């Protein structure tokens, strides 16, 4: 009856869609015909088990039946487990190439040629490159990706059309496919109590008039279509996300006003919408939150009574309040409370004890608030490149031990930030920034989960979720770490890089960058900024040479 | 219609659910009363029961 409940909710093409998602997530390194292939005939099969409910297998148990279409050591695997085989050996950076689209013209051409099994084809590759992409999230893409080529592949120049839709939608799906990483990572590795956490001050940032109750809802509901969809049940997942976006466009009455819009639309659409809708104002005149938290004569009796709503309830309180603060900041707020309500609720007066909680919130609001504001500076000063070159010396000096890939990787991503949010105003910045970084520093904890050589990483990626910002950013610079010899060919450059990109182009002046303060840690700054001037220049220079392009060998 | 009648209804009851579980707060009982819509009642309830024990 499962796979007919799925079916009956989701639709042919849906349904449809998300097996293939499925299965590409399940198993990276296998061919498009094969994925293709059991879609059908899981799909022949579930169109039976909706006409007669009963069939011989229709009773089947979800995992089971894809478990069993794939194998045709987890196939020998007995069950409520061989389907956790799966989702372990799914991996994050895969063993895979770039797609470097072919051509224009090669794509609309195959686009024509099949309208369908082409865009059959994005979903797998992009599914199979982010193995915890978010499904739903990836259907919608989906649809954009049909949209531009349903557009530009007619036009006269299909390429200066084409392109700019597309890559929006590279990084659109970047951005959302890490966001997704990080609420698995915070699922998987420090439990549902904190992705709950997590939820409630984001709903509650962003739904501030809503009563608490409303937010129990929201967040319960929330994390039960992340925990399903993190662990691979993509049609529970899918179909939940559809029931609260049913029970979300119901109820605005009392969750929010900016919603008519957003629930005006396709279900694609729709959650997508609601997913990145603009906080509420909150309501106009709230008490400060002493009265319940810090004199009333009963914090501890409440406490005590329900601890995890009680900190909700606080948790939600402030954020509601608090559009301007980032999540993981808040997330600190709740921890500093609970861990005075821990100390103090044993002590012979506690509201003594506890009197002046709200004052420890101060220095630790005014550390992230001082720190963008900092790096914004710096920003400001340098431009995006420059900034990400700034914080590779930085980084790199703190973590040598991490591989190069991943130092610029990380980065280049930690640079984006200015270009993201810098612009705002300082208000607007925090949410912005504080929450950015985060998943950013998650693409690092998880590369570097797979490889792990630095235990000052390791360390920061496992004590606290919420800490890890600050935490990397207290580290000071590794005076231990011994420098690898030096391989002068890492440090030249071929004739090839001139026919690249300029971003691609700078991948690689920052990785011989990283390389460079991994080989002399110690010197440095000036150094540092005039060793890219010089790259940035025999580059430019060596590829307008039209001199057998030797020349870089003879900068060697 | 009348979902009101229905919310009015799931309030009293949680609460007398609530108690049965020795909840004992009015904090807690007020934010059941505060709720608006029945499906966040239930939620909230387990919550608080799950947060109990
Ligand atoms: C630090 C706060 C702990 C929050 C986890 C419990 C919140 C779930 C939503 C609710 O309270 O109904
Ligand atoms: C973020 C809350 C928006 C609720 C809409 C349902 C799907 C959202 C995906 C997500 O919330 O992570
Ligand atoms: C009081 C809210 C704290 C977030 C919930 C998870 C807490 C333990 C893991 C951590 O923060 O490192």
């Amino acid at each position: 009856s499962e796979v007919a409940h799925r079916f009956k909710d989701l639709g042919e093409e849906n349904f449809k869609a998300l097996v293939l998602i499925a299965f590409a997530q399940y198993l990276q390194q296998c061919p498009f015909e094969d994925h293709v292939k059991l879609v059908n005939e899981v799909t022949e099969f579930a169109k039976t088990c909706v006409a007669d409910e009963s069939a011989e297998n229709c009773d089947k148990s979800l995992h089971t039946l894809f478990g069993d279409k794939l194998c045709t050591d987890c196939c020998a695997k007995q069950e409520p487990e061989r389907n956790e085989c799966f989702l372990q050996h799914k991996d994050d950076n895969p063993n895979l190439p770039r797609l470097v689209r072919p051509e224009v013209d090669v794509m609309c051409t195959a686009f024509h040629d099949n309208e369908e099994t082409f865009l059959k084809k994005y979903l797998y590759e992009i599914a199979r490159r982010h193995p915890y992409f978010y499904a739903p999230e990836l259907l919608f893409f989906a649809k954009r990706y049909k949209a531009a080529f349903t557009e530009c592949c007619q036009a006269a120049d299909k390429a200066a059309c084409l392109l700019p839709k597309l890559d929006e939608l590279r990084d659109e799906g970047k951005a959302s496919s890490a966001k997704q990483r990080l609420k698995c990572a915070s699922l998987q590795k420090f439990g549902e109590r904190a992705f709950k956490a997590w939820a409630v001050a984001r709903l509650s940032q962003r739904f501030p008039k809503a009563e608490f109750a409303e937010v129990s809802k929201l967040v319960t509901d929330l994390t039960k279509v992340h925990t399903e969809c993190c662990h691979g049940d993509l049609l529970e997942c899918a179909d939940d996300r559809a029931d609260l976006a049913k029970y979300i466009c119901e109820n605005q009455d009392s969750i929010s006003s900016k919603l008519k819009e957003c629930c005006e639309k396709p279900l694609l659409e729709k959650s997508h919408c609601i997913a990145e809708v603009e906080n509420d104002e909150m309501p106009a005149d709230l008490p400060s939150l002493a009265a319940d938290f810090v004199e009333s004569k009963d914090v501890c009796k409440n406490y005590a009574e329900a601890k995890d709503v009680f900190l909700g309830m606080f948790l939600y309180e402030y954020a509601r309040r608090h559009p301007d603060y980032s999540v993981v900041l808040l997330l600190r707020l709740a921890k500093t409370y609970e861990t005075t309500l821990e100390k103090c609720c044993a002590a012979a007066d506690p509201h003594e004890c506890y009197a002046k909680v709200f004052d420890e919130f101060k220095p630790l609001v005014e550390e992230p608030q001082n720190l963008i504001k900092q790096n914004c500076e710096l920003f400001e000063q340098l431009g995006e490149y420059k900034f990400q070159n700034a914080l590779l010396v930085r980084y790199t000096k703190k973590v040598p031990q991490v591989s190069t890939p991943t130092l610029v990787e990380v980065s280049r991503n930690l640079g984006k930030v200015g270009s993201k949010c810098c612009k705002h105003p300082e208000a607007k910045r925090m949410p912005c920034a504080e929450d950015y970084l985060s998943v950013v520093l998650n693409q690092l904890c998880v590369l570097h989960e797979k490889t792990p050589v630095s235990d000052r990483v390791t360390k920061c990626c496992t004590e606290s979720l919420v800490n890890r910002r600050p935490c990397f950013s207290a580290l000071e610079v590794d005076e231990t770490y011994v420098p690898k010899e030096f391989n002068a060919e890492t440090f030249t450059f071929h004739a090839d890089i001139c026919t690249l990109s300029e971003k691609e182009r700078q991948i690689k002046k920052q990785t011989a960058l990283v390389e460079l303060v991994k080989h002399k840690p110690k010197a440095t700054k000036e150094q540092l900024k005039a060793v890219m001037d010089d790259f940035a220049a025999f580059v430019e220079k060596c590829c307008k040479a039209d001199d057998k392009e030797t020349c870089f060998a003879e900068e060697g | 219609t009348i979902d009101q009648w229905l919310l009015k209804n799931a309030k009293e009851d949680a609460i007398a659910e609530l108690k049965k579980a020795g909840i004992t707060s009015d904090f807690y009982f007020n934010a059941i009363n505060k709720a608006k819509t029945v499906e966040e009642v239930n939620a909230l309830k387990n919550e608080i029961l799950k947060a109990h024990a």
